[PDB]
């Protein structure tokens, strides 16, 4: 919903726990794929350092 | 002069292959930035390999060649 | 004529080019050091599709990775 | 432009909103989707100004669906692939960037 | 129309000369006389097998001559002597035998891209009274172009050496680029045409080069008119700036004054030039006794507009809905171009009713549009 | 034979002397060569639907 309303840095976030989800289904499959995600929305300059982190 | 042989498709080569003989001295271990042209490298060469018909599968064709350019 | 060489060579690419398509393999890298030297029947697409660009600019995390790798 | 030489002059309109629906339609029959994904959606997010920026939504979109992995060109990757396009459309009409370096 | 029977005597003829000329070939040719028969006996002996073209360099008198040959090592050939030893010169094409080289016999005529493009391809059958007006200015250019290739004799009457050169110009749409095309229709003399804007080319030297030719192919053909269309067309443009620009503007200028009259005493060539900017032409080119009198052209007048527009409507269907007298009217010392433009897009107007009559109301329509190209082009529009 | 020989056909020649032998069945066009060179597909009008 937050495409529709992007402007968000705190989808990030929400990647990052997709990732955590899926890794704990055991299935890394799409656990590296919302990785690769959330590693792409931080290149952008906003970023914490907590968020790096993550 | 008359067609009296043939020669195969791997002989009489330009050069041979460098990819399965030699390997490249560069990695991206050793690649630092350029991570926006990073996406954009695996679409269209490691896709490919490892499977073509991703694309077909799809219905979007595959492109054809890549540019490199820049100063 | 020596430089209707030349070009009769670059029309072999183009044939060579059209040819390799629609195949497992990887079409055709090449890569420019300037990009003021391409004709418009070699950047047009069926020979050259994707443009991966090159920036001197990209940013901070991306130079950074560059002072990182390298150190 | 000397009138007795040429006898019509024909203008190409940057799209309305009903000519970039069936642009994306026409490309979107080459790709696969899933049902329910309607393309009258996807004109209407797009401003546009050419047949060639509906194009690069269609070429974009399924690009994404390469990088996810499934057949089906989903209704996420249209909403990404339009928000892609539209900031590079809005990117060549501020005064223009470079396609050659 | 009933002009079927003129077309039907015509095809008649054609249907004869194919006839006489296929059985004619059959057993009455040249087959059977010894007058060919026992001389090509001899012709043979010394001819190939390969016949090997050469460029003949230079000659030498004593019946040799150094020519180079295309598939590059020189021969110091000889010359058999039936072929007329000096009948052939710098830049021929020569056939050498198979053996030692002689000249076996001499190509006239090697067709080259490059005279193409000065030749016709094609014939301009609008001729006289199809640019009809302007019978003022054409007395200027038939008693001085056309007449006296047609009739020398008036002009051994009074002696001294007859009219050379025209330069036509004024505004456009008078005509002038299909005035040239007419009277050299009716001579039949030598056409070369060649456009202001291939002589500027974005390579360098070879562009006065090509000019040279043009007139060597005028000398060597006796009847000769030359259109140079468009002379305007060198002042205005240019490519690049190293093998474009000013320097080649003012060499091939010069090359034309060589070739035009200058030293060469060459043969009888008329020259026609269409410009309308009569300062990029050299002041040894605009004194006349080279372009003799000089041609103006301004737009025609009321009474000359209905004969312009006289032409276009006689291939234009008519009704009694037509009133002509009334286009002319609105019209007020304009082109005859746009009198051209008019009729053609009226017969655009009835295209898109699908109707095959072309009647007032089309023609009215099409002049509004053809006067907007004057008031919106001009974006103040009624002069601010 | 001249009447069956034409400008613009390519000719197999034997090297005896370069004695004409046959035509040959694939000649060049000129026009391939702009087309070609250039590479340019055909449309219809669903390619300008819109
Ligand atoms: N007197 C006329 N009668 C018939 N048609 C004419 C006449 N004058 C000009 N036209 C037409 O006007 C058009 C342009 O004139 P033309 O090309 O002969 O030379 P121009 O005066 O150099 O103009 P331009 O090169 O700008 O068209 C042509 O289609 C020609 O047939
Ligand atoms: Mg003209």
């Amino acid at each position: 919903e937050f495409k529709k309303l992007d402007d968000k840095p705190s989808l990030v976030d929400v990647h990052l726990l997709e990732s955590k989800v899926y890794h704990k289904l055991r299935n890394l499959a799409k656990s590296k794929a919302s990785l690769t995600a959330a590693r792409t929305a931080a290149n952008s300059i906003y970023c914490p350092t907590q968020t790096v982190a993550e | 002069n008359a067609l009296v042989d043939i020669l195969p498709p791997d002989s009489d080569s330009s050069i041979s292959v460098m990819g399965e003989n030699e390997k490249p001295d560069v990695t991206y271990a050793d690649v630092g930035g350029l991570d926006m042209q990073k996406q954009e490298i695996r679409e269209a060469v490691e896709l490919p390999l490892v499977q073509a018909d991703l694309y077909e599968q799809i219905g979007i064709d595959p492109p054809r060649g890549v540019l490199l350019y820049g100063p | 004529g020596s430089d209707r060489e030349v070009q009769r060579i670059l029309i072999e690419l183009l044939t060579q080019m059209d040819g390799f398509d629609q195949s497992t393999n990887v079409k055709v890298i090449m890569a420019t050091n300037r990009a003021d030297t391409l004709d418009p029947a070699l950047l047009r697409p069926g020979r050259l599709d994707r443009k991966i660009e090159f920036p001197s600019l990209r940013d901070r995390r991306e130079r950074r990775l560059i002072f990182g790798t390298i150190a | 432009l000397r009138p007795g030489r040429i006898d019509r002059k024909i203008e190409f309109p940057p799209p309305s909103v009903a000519a970039r629906a069936e642009i994306l339609r026409i490309h979107s029959r080459k790709m696969n989707l899933t049902r329910g994904i309607n393309l009258r959606k996807v004109a209407e997010k797009m401003n546009g100004c050419s047949g060639a920026d509906v194009k690069g939504v269609c070429t974009e979109a399924g690009m994404y669906a390469l990088r996810e992995r499934r057949i089906h060109v989903t209704q996420e990757d249209f909403e990404l692939a339009v928000g892609k396009v539209m900031n590079k459309n809005q990117e060549t009409a501020i005064s223009v960037a470079k396609l050659f370096k | 129309r009933c002009k079927l029977k003129l077309l039907r005597m015509e095809r008649i003829k054609d249907h004869l000369l194919l006839e006489e000329e296929f059985v004619s070939n059959s057993e009455i040719l040249k087959p059977f006389e010894k007058k060919q028969e026992e001389e090509k006996k001899q012709l043979e002996e010394i001819r190939g097998n390969p016949l090997s073209i050469g460029t003949l360099e230079e000659i030498i008198d004593d019946d040799h001559a150094i020519v180079t040959s295309p598939t590059m090592p020189d021969y110091y050939v000889s010359i058999l002597s039936f072929v007329d030893k000096e009948l052939l010169e710098p830049g021929c094409s020569v056939l050498l035998h198979h053996k030692t080289m002689s000249i076996v016999g001499v190509l006239q005529d090697d067709a080259d891209p490059m005279v193409s493009v000065m030749k016709m391809d094609k014939s301009p059958t609008e001729s006289y009274s199809d640019i009809g007006g302007l019978e003022s200015q054409i007395q200027e250019i038939k008693e001085s172009v056309e007449l006296p290739l047609t009739h020398p004799e008036l002009y051994e009457e009074m002696g001294i050496k007859p009219p050379k050169g025209v330069i036509l110009y004024g505004a456009p749409g008078t005509g002038k680029t299909l005035l040239a095309k007419a009277v050299a229709n009716q001579t039949s003399a030598t056409f070369l045409r060649i456009v202001g804007s291939e002589l500027i080319q974005k390579y360098l030297g070879d562009g006065p080069r090509l000019c040279r030719q043009i007139f060597k192919v005028a000398g060597e053909n006796a009847p000769s008119i030359v259109f140079i269309d468009e002379i305007d067309a060198i002042g205005t443009k240019r490519y690049d700036s190293n093998s474009g620009g000013e320097r080649e503007i003012q060499r091939t200028m010069l090359e034309l004054l060589n070739q035009l009259d200058g030293f060469d005493d060459r043969g009888d060539v008329k020259v026609i030039m269409a410009t309308n900017k009569i300062e990029t032409l050299d002041p040894a080119l605009i004194r006349p006794g080279r372009i003799d009198r000089k041609i103006l052209f301004e737009n025609p007048d009321l009474s000359t507009k209905k004969k312009i527009l006289g032409i276009h409507t006689s291939k234009m269907n008519l009704s009694e809905d037509v009133n002509l007298e009334t286009l002319v009217t609105t019209k007020d010392d304009l082109s005859g171009a746009d009198i051209q433009a008019m009729c053609t897009e009226a017969g655009l107007l009835a295209l898109r009713e699908r109707r095959m009559q072309v009647t007032a109301e089309d023609f009215k329509q099409a002049k509004e549009r053809v006067m907007k190209n004057k008031v919106e082009e001009n974006l103040e529009g009624l002069y601010l | 034979n001249v009447k069956d020989l034409k400008a613009s056909q390519r000719v197999c020649l034997r090297s005896d002397s370069y004695m004409l032998h046959k035509v040959l069945e694939n000649k060049a066009d000129p026009l391939v060569s702009l087309m070609m060179v250039e590479k340019v597909p055909d449309s219809t009008y669903d390619m300008v639907g819109g």
